[PDB]
């Protein structure tokens, strides 16, 4: 992961009052973070933190604020015993005295039906009045909250019992969270049923709507007083005495350090709809940071291994496309992909995860080897039997037990690299370094072969079958292929953001990117197509290709180079290129090519897989003519003399044949046209 | 896209019906008569699979099976509404008495008695499934009703309600005030919102709202977020909302007096229907039609009802059908919906939509060996496909911009053209691909006329996308000069007419306009021919092989023809061509006979007639979508039912319908041998009937009229099969290989081991297929052994191609080839058998240098060596030797094959092992003698050097342990 600071800021400090973001509510898009700070409703925007507004309504320090969930206004509730409702041009409308200091507010969906949960009663604040529409409740109600669809209204009392009320304050449900009072319950403005019951104990009990819950009720490390679903309830943001922000799956497991604060994070509430969460510490300070999921993946062409849920990894299998996820309950840091095996760095150990299925079709995985310590790197690399740690410089060499074997520290950083294929424990680390040389280093051997000098930086190269082709994208985004047996820079190419080569053709590499896929096929010329993205595979014919943040899969025609194969009398690579799997019409002008030409040979064969017995029959006829002499003008007339035009059958039997053939002939096809 | 009046069913009675509606479930449509009739009528579901059966007179319709009379109500049902779950039919007077009807052992009996009965309930409607419905007195007494139709909460909006609609979601309902206005309440009675209303924009003071009908989503949109709610009004301007709340409503300027509205329910058509003041007569006849747009609400067809009143209309469950509340009968009108298709090179393309994506799934379908080619092509408007290429009119990744993707037979993209010209009026040649603005034609000539031909010069055509251009529809000779395809875009004035539909041919360009101006367009000149004008708006137009009479169907579906040689009555050439006489009723779509120019295979309402001139020929009806006519033979498409099977096509659907001249013809050559066989070819043309006579003879061995008929037409092979049979020894034997030259494999095997060649039979099995099997039929026989043992590598590397390596590596077990084996076992990592294939290729052959290299490139330290030796590849070997740390072995082979690089290599990786963190490996390659003592004495003295050093007390403590442990062995034993 990476949690960037999106923005971060300390405060204004006016008439006197205690700095504390006492309070952190957002309008429904997510722009302005209204943070009621000390007596202030500091109205700020939750991009860039610029305060908008500083509404100073308030007598005593502003206990609570809360937007209208509709997006109207956004009121503030202190201990004076009043509420001051700012709209949404930060402007005060209403400002009603209720009969104790208020608690919590929280506003419908449906209108602007503040409530406002006082010491004895809570104060609902129709769009307009001016009165407390008190809720006489024997229990302090400590939480409030409106459900998304703007009918219930949960005033949590002080009790150890979310009192779940209509918007009359009506008591209908006795929602059991033991003997802790929780004074932090809010409906997500997505779910009408969760209700995130966090209290002071630690535990993290997301309650329905009679008092069951819906996850574990996970005991926090730390005293929460806030805790928020991330993502509309996928994951967690927890904040309490821990002084910043934890990010959490919502079963309860630990995903990265959201927050990195001063002090005690009061409120925490993600940026609804987006990446960021509202971090208001004990000091005032509001912060967004920016919860971006980037899918770390690795990838043995096949199993595009994506992190999802971020505990787990959604790998799939994108022959079968496969979406059946890896229940590892615990955050996922890096992952590779091997021919069945897949190394996953949790921050458990290395889990390599390994199919039960001997083929790639079937999904669910299961942990047949981990390295016993708790063991991490950069790029991943899982081999038949390794787990091998590429660092920048260093390469620590483990196997899939633990086993330091070995340890490479490189010369330069290292940019890119991936697995050559070999043997178990002969897997190799083709690293492509930021100075560009390209060195070979494999599971045992202890020194680096230094294979190409790329001109730029590498972060894309591919190899060949032979492993000998070494087709380096730079930082540029265009190909340098580098011939391993030229080792220089035989071929080079733009509109290449990645480039991969073939497991069975030499110079088959194709490169999409910049939305150009030129696939120079073989010797022969360019293909032409267009693709974005980043090509990780090229199956000769296939493209997985990362759209940056998923695989997409794009087929590469060679049906241009096809037609240079075809047209140049090379319908034996043409051949080759049809035992690879093109048209058959590729395979008639193979036959037909071989035909009039009368290289009846390859016509014979290329014929015969077409299964056309009559063509072989006139590939057998004039291929006896001419292995018998006999000049092929009389064979090339006896060609088009068994197919059906006469004209050239006929002059070329000016000098080799006969052509009263043609007297008598053109009259029993009553063709007496040409007869004449 | 065409309507016709199918069917009209008897109804008992001859009661008005006050509103219809069709039972989405069973078809089982209960018409709601007025005066409390609710009279099932009972049509199953008919499609064009029917039309499958019902070839040569037929039709997609049933009968009258059931109609049922019910008894519930009492005043005219205004109210009939069906559930789409659980088939309660339910309906209501004008008074307010709710039954729902349960199909009770086969008929409708009442089930539930809701009764409030205050007012009137004017409308009334279930939801999508069928789960509540809304039954609203005329008060604003909204009883919305649960599937038991209880009163959940019956709330009067004070003010008058007349119609209700559900929408899909089926919580903000429809309160339509009778005045013209519609209201949105929840089911709390706090005003929420107002519906737009731009049917009321456009047209002054407030008209009436006839009905307020919302396709509820029973099938599904045609495409996702279309327009499906219709709140009609009598004024002639009505909108066409996606929801509610629509700001797009589609203000159609329809100009009409409708009562009633209903989308289909699959929505893909509008279709309002009611009366109108008919401005062509001074009574104003009453004459109720049913108009037809799209979701949209472009103009898509008209109904021609000539019944007392339409008090009603409903679709079928996939809008193939539309039913009528006619005052007499149940008008049952058949539909053929819209779809984005195309046929060319027997590929059947069809831009269907699945029920799990939005994109146009344009299915490249091949109809020659049923391919399959699903192409997702994103922001498609329709499928133009003729000759050897098919055109997707598609935009770009942004709209306005549009690429021509140009396909092939299997649909793959090969040429495209950013263009901003929009391919509306879209016709593709096999040179060309003609895209159509209103005016501005734009023909892509993607190839020349003499292109692909030659290539012999590197200029052998300089304009690519010259020969194409943007042309007009008004353009004169944009080929006096040469232009550029930009060159129009637009007059100095508006042009005279827009275009209609655009059809061509290789070498020819028809643009059919509105007003029927045809400019038509020569290639690659790309000059004006022929200033044509077609006396009627076409909706398509078809042309011949010859082009002399071509079709001219309107925008009434009328079948006109189009001789192309007439002059201008004006003083000037603005019009070509005249409709020759022939006019058919109801016929919409054509396809032109490509053998005979007075041929032609038309559609009909359903019934497809062909006429030989003018003069029917046999009425062999075909409702498939046609694609060819050619030697008195049809070529079809049941398209309607390969929406049926979209991703599961098939040839069942490809039949071959045929004129009666082919089928009496034919008939008579395969019956009667020359008798009425040899001058019956010649009176009904096109000699291939000769072929068929001469090889029908051939195979019945007639080598006269075989003889004879091959005399009267063209064929050399089919004359000396004739003389070949005449003189083949066997008849079996005649046949067989006859059989095996005609590709029957089977025909030939089913005469082989008859006449005892068990072989030969081997050979065709030997030949094509999996080559296990013909493994075992080549050693169980010499057959065709060394050509399929050349398959079984062929597809060995085919195998080894696609990494099945494996099932290639079993093939050169079948096979014999062990480097191919090398590669199928170098990819899959299993190099063990690459050494176990240096003696499976032949030994002594630098094959195994080769694959030692492949070890040296994995880094394999001696095993590549000693492949490198087994070939005498003894430098490779040293140099893998003294590579990859072996020092003393490195010491050795390289004084044994003589190339010393030992101590050179030897200090550098010592010195690299030190960089490699590995000090004691650099101190211990010098060991080249290296003796237990030797080991013992260095560890010693070195941990003696570093005492006396003392410092790295590391290597100090560990030379102790080793040198002292080897001592240690030492003195155990000795003492």
């Amino acid at each position: 992961m990476r949690t960037v600071v999106a923005w971060q800021e300390t405060p204004p400090e006016k008439d006197g009052v205690r700095n504390v973001c006492y309070d952190l509510c957002f309008k429904p898009d997510g722009s302005q973070v209204v943070a009621g700070i000390g007596n202030r409703v500091l109205v700020y925007d939750a991009a860039d933190g610029d305060l908008l507004h500083a509404l100073k309504g308030h007598k005593d320090s502003i206990y609570c604020v809360a937007y209208a969930q509709n997006g109207k206004r956004f009121a503030s509730g202190g201990a004076d015993k009043t509420v001051i409702i700012w709209t949404s041009k930060a402007e005060g409308i209403l400002k009603y005295t209720h009969n104790d200091a208020i608690q919590c507010l929280s506003y419908n969906p449906v209108t602007q039906q503040l409530a406002s949960a006082t010491g004895s009663d809570v104060g609902l604040w129709s769009p307009e009045q001016k009165s407390v529409a008190k809720h006489k409740v024997a229990s302090r109600i400590c939480s409030i909250s409106w459900t998304a669809d703007g009918a219930y209204l949960a005033l949590g009392c002080f009790d150890g019992v979310i009192s779940i009320r209509d918007k009359g304050g009506s008591e209908k449900h006795r929602i059991e969270t033991g003997p802790s009072p929780v004074w932090s319950i809010c409906w997500n403005p997505v779910e009408t049923n969760v209700l995130c019951a966090g209290c002071f104990d630690g535990v993290l009990k997301f309650y329905m709507m009679s008092g069951q819950q819906k996850s574990k009720d996970r005991e926090l490390a730390f005293d929460p007083l806030c805790v928020s679903y991330f993502s509309s309830g996928e994951y967690i943001t927890v904040s309490g005495t821990d002084k910043t922000v934890h990010l959490y799956t919502r079963d309860g497991t630990y995903l990265t350090k959201i927050a990195d604060r001063d002090s005690w994070v009061w409120a925490v509430r993600p940026r609804p709809k987006h990446n960021f969460v509202a971090v208001g510490t004990e000091g005032g300070g509001i912060a967004m940071f920016q919860l971006i999921f980037s899918t770390v993946h690795g990838l043995y062409q096949d199993r595009y291994a994506y992190r999802d849920q971020m505990t787990d990894v959604i790998i799939q299998h994108l022959i079968t496309e496969q979406k059946v996820r890896i229940k590892c309950k615990d955050y996922v840091k890096k992952i590779a992909v091997y021919k069945d095996k897949l190394a996953v760095q949790l921050q458990n150990k290395v889990v390599i995860y390994e199919l039960a299925n001997a083929d790639d079709f079937d999904m669910h995985y299961q942990s047949a080897t981990k390295i016993q310590q708790k063991l991490d790197c950069n790029l991943l690399v899982v081999t038949s039997h390794h787990v091998i740690l590429c660092q920048e410089k260093k390469l620590q060499l483990y196997n899939f037990d633990g086993v330091k074997e070995r340890e490479w520290v490189l010369d330069s950083v290292i940019r890119y690299i991936k697995v050559v294929g070999g043997p178990p424990r002969r897997e190799g680390l083709l690293v492509g370094l930021k100075s560009g040389a390209i060195l070979k280093i494999f599971v045992d051997n202890p020194f680096p072969i230094p294979l190409i000098k790329h001109t730029a930086s590498v972060r894309c190269l591919d190899l060949s079958a032979s492993r000998n082709k070494l087709a380096v994208v730079d930082e540029n985004a265009k190909v340098l292929v580098y011939n391993l047996i030229t080792k220089e820079l035989v071929f080079e190419e733009s509109n290449a953001n990645s480039v991969a080569w073939n497991s069975e053709f030499e110079d088959m590499f194709c490169y999409s990117g910049n939305g150009m896929l030129s696939i120079k096929t073989g010797d022969f010329p360019l293909h032409q197509q267009k693709l974005q993205g980043f090509v990780v595979g090229f199956k000769g014919s296939k493209i997985f290709c990362l759209h940056y943040v998923s695989m997409q899969t794009i087929d590469v025609p060679q049906s241009a180079s096809m037609y240079r194969y075809l047209e140049r009398k090379d319908f034996e690579s043409a051949y080759r290129v049809a035992c690879l799997g093109v048209t058959e019409a590729d395979w008639k002008q193979l036959a037909l090519e071989a035909l009039q030409a009368l290289n009846l040979e390859v016509a014979r064969k290329a014929f015969i897989r077409i299964r056309d017995v009559r063509f072989v029959e006139l590939v057998n006829r004039t291929e006896a003519g001419r292995k018998a002499g006999t000049s092929e003008q009389l064979l090339l007339a006896e060609i088009m003399a068994f197919q059906g035009r006469y004209q050239e059958a006929a002059r070329l039997f000016t000098q080799a044949g006969a052509v009263d053939r043609a007297m008598e002939m053109f009259s029993d096809l009553r063709q007496f046209d040409e007869a004449k | 896209m065409f309507i016709y009046l199918s069917k009209k069913i008897a109804i008992p009675n001859n009661v008005k019906l006050r509103c219809i509606s069709w039972n989405t479930d069973q078809g089982w449509i209960a018409c709601g008569g007025e005066s409390g009739l609710l009279k099932v009528l009972r049509l199953d579901g008919t499609t064009s699979k029917d039309v499958k059966g019902k070839k040569e007179g037929g039709a997609p319709g049933g009968n009258l099976s059931l109609n049922q009379t019910l008894e519930g109500h009492n005043g005219a049902v205004i109210c009939v509404c069906w559930n789409n779950a659980f088939q309660k039919l339910t309906t209501s007077d004008e008074f307010g008495l709710i039954i729902v009807w349960m199909l009770h052992k086969g008929m409708w009996f009442e089930e539930m008695i809701n009764n409030r009965n205050k007012s009137v309930v004017k409308d009334m409607k279930w939801t999508s499934n069928g789960e509540k419905i809304c039954i609203v007195y005329e008060d604003g007494a909204v009883i919305v009703g649960s599937v038991d139709g209880n009163r959940l909460w019956g709330k009067e909006l004070g003010m008058d309600l007349a119609l209700v609609e559900w929408s899909p979601d089926g919580r903000l309902l429809l309160f339509a005030t009778p005045g013209g206005e519609c209201h949105v309440y929840d089911g709390n009675g706090n005003g929420v919102a107002k519906v737009p209303l731009y049917c009321n924009e456009g047209y002054a003071g407030a008209s009436k709202i006839i009905g307020v009908e919302w396709y509820d989503g029973v099938e599904g949109y045609a495409e996702p977020n279309c327009p499906v709610l219709a709140i009609c009004l009598d004024n002639g301007r009505m909108q066409l909302m996606r929801y509610e709340s629509d700001d797009n409503a589609v203000c159609i300027d329809t100009g009409i007096k409708p009562v009633k509205v209903k989308w289909n329910m699959n929505g893909t058509i509008l279709a309002v229907a009611g009366f109108q003041m008919s401005s062509a007569v001074a009574d104003g006849r009453e004459l109720w039609m049913v108009q037809f747009y799209n979701h949209n609400g472009e103009h898509l067809r008209t109904l021609r009802v000539p019944g007392g009143g339409i008090s009603g209309i409903s679709w079928e469950g996939n809008g193939l059908r539309l039913a009528l509340s006619v005052d007499s009968y149940v008008y049952f009108a058949n539909v053929r919906p819209d779809y984005k298709w195309g046929y060319f090179c027997n590929t059947l393309v069809y831009a269907f939509n699945r029920p799990d994506r939005s994109e146009h799934c344009v299915m490249f379908w091949d109809t020659k060996n049923n391919d399959k080619y699903p192409k997702y092509v994103r922001k498609l408007v329709a499928i133009q496909a003729f000759g050897d290429f098919c055109v997707l009119a598609t935009k770009g990744e942004n709209p306005g911009e549009h690429i021509l993707i140009l396909c092939n037979a299997i649909g793959s993209p090969v040429d495209s053209k950013y263009i901003e010209v929009e391919p509306k009026y879209l016709a593709i040649t096999n040179y060309h691909v003609i895209a159509a603005n209103d005016e501005v034609v734009y023909v892509w000539q993607f190839r020349t006329s003499f292109s692909k031909v030659l290539s012999t010069d590197i200029n052998a055509v300089k304009r690519k996308d010259v020969r194409e251009k943007m042309f007009s529809v008004d353009d004169s000779n944009p080929a006096l000069s040469d232009r550029s395809p930009e060159s129009f875009r637009n007059m100095t004035t508006q042009t005279t007419d827009p275009i209609a539909c655009v059809t061509a041919c290789d070498s020819v360009l028809m643009i059919g306009r509105a007003s029927g101006v045809v400019n038509r367009y020569s290639l690659p000149h790309l000059t004006l021919d022929a200033q044509h004008v077609l006396r009627c708006r076409p909706q398509m137009l078809a042309l011949n092989c010859n082009l002399s009479k071509m079709s001219i169907i309107d925008i009434n579906g009328v079948l006109t023809f189009f001789d192309l040689t007439a002059k201008a009555p004006g003083g000037g050439a603005n019009t070509m061509g005249e409709h020759l006489s022939f006019e058919r009723k109801d016929a919409w779509d054509m396809r032109w006979a490509d053998d005979n120019p007075e041929l032609f295979a038309m559609m009909e309402k359903t019934r497809m007639y062909i006429f030989r001139g003018l003069d029917p020929e046999e009425p062999v009806t075909s409702s498939a979508y046609l694609c060819s006519f050619h030697d008195l033979e049809i070529t079809a498409a049941f398209l309607d039912d390969i929406m049926q099977q979209p991703d599961q096509p098939d040839l069942e659907f490809m039949v071959m319908y045929e004129t009666r001249s082919l089928r009496d013809t034919r008939e008579l050559l395969k019956s009667a041998s020359v008798d009425d066989a040899y001058a019956f070819v010649d009176s009904n043309s096109h000699p291939r009937l000769w072929r068929n006579l001469a090889e029908h003879a051939l195979e019945q061995l007639d080598f006269t009229t075989a003889d004879k008929a091959f005399v009267r037409c063209a064929d050399y092979q089919g004359i000396q099969f004739v003389k070949h049979l005449g003189k083949l020894d066997d008849k079996a034997k005649q046949r067989a290989e006859v059989a095996v030259y005609f590709k029957r494999f089977d025909e030939a095997e089913q005469l082989y081991m008859r006449m005892d060649r068990p072989d030969l039979a081997i050979d065709m099995r030997m030949r094509l297929g999996d080559w296990f099997k013909v493994e075992r039929l080549i050693r169980e026989s010499s057959g065709d052994d060394a050509q399929l043992l050349n398959a079984h590598n062929k597809i060995g590397q085919y195998y080894s191609d696609r990494h099945k390596w494996g099932k290639a590596a079993q093939y050169y077990a079948q096979a014999k080839n062990s480097e191919m084996l090398v590669e199928c076992f170098y990819a899959l990592e299993d190099f063990v058998a690459l050494g176990r294939l240096m003696d499976a290729l032949p030994d002594g052959s630098p094959l195994l240098a080769n694959i030692g290299e492949k070890f040296q490139s994995v880094g394999l330290c001696n095993e590549g060596v000693t492949a490198f030796l087994k070939a005498g590849d003894t430098k490779r070997a040293i140099d893998c030797c003294v590579l990859l740390n072996q020092w003393d072995q490195a010491v050795q082979l390289a004084q044994a094959h003589n190339f010393p690089q030992i101590e050179q290599l030897l200090a550098k990786y010592a010195n690299h092992l030190l960089e490699k963190e590995k000090v004691m490996d650099a101190i211990e390659l010098y060991r080249k003698a290296n003796h237990s003592m030797e080991a013992a004495r260095l560890l010693q003295d070195l941990a003696k050097k570093c005492a006396d050093q003392k410092v790295h007390p590391l290597r100090v403590k560990k030379l102790y342990v080793l040198a002292a442990l080897e001592i240690e062995k030492f003195k155990k034993r000795t003492l």
